[PDB]
Formats: C-alpha cells, structure tokens, sequence
C-alpha cells in the first residue's frame, strides 16, 4: 500500500535545512540556486520561495517542499 | 519563463552503480 516518494524528500529536507531548523526561506533557498549561480539568484530566490511557503505565514516546512519535486514527474 | 534547472533533474530516484 505504501511507496517510495517521502523517503526520498525526507532525505533532502534533512540537508537542505542548512540552518537546522525545520523550515526553508529565501536563504535557504538559495541552496537550489547555487547549482546554477545563474541571474536568478538575488531575485528568483524571493519569488520562487512563494512556492515553498504557500500557506502565507512566513516559512516552509516539511510538506510543502514536497510539492517542489513534485513538478519533475 | 522556465523555473526549471537541476531541481527537477537528479529529483526522481537515487540510484548507485556499484563499480563491480
Ligand atoms: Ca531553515
Ligand atoms: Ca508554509
């Protein structure tokens, strides 16, 4: 009944919560942008984190980053 | 508009190829 899908995110959470906290912001953020060191940064940071954070109070937790991968497939 | 690059790639399924 179960599958293989949060396992992999809990994995990525874990490293990706560079402050150790639990939550992502547009520092944390940055951590996507890095890889790619593109024009982007210093700017699609504060727009992009509107996705992670889509519950309008301040910082994204584990579950809403969920959704983030979820546009690969 | 794209939004995609690198965090949709290498975001599917960890694989390791043993060298054997
Ligand atoms: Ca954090
Ligand atoms: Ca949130």
């Amino acid at each position: 009944m179960k599958g293989k899908s949060e396992e992999e995110l809990s994995d990525l959470f874990r490293m990706f919560d560079k402050n150790a906290d639990g939550y992502i912001d547009l520092e944390e953020l940055k951590i996507m942008l890095q890889a790619t060191g593109e024009t982007i940064t210093e700017d699609d940071i504060e727009e992009l984190m509107k996705d992670g954070d889509k519950n309008n109070d301040g910082r994204i937790d584990y579950d809403e980053f969920l959704e983030f991968m979820k546009g690969v497939e | 508009t794209q939004k995609i690059f690198d965090l949709r790639g290498k975001f599917k399924r960890p694989t390791l190829r043993r060298v054997r």
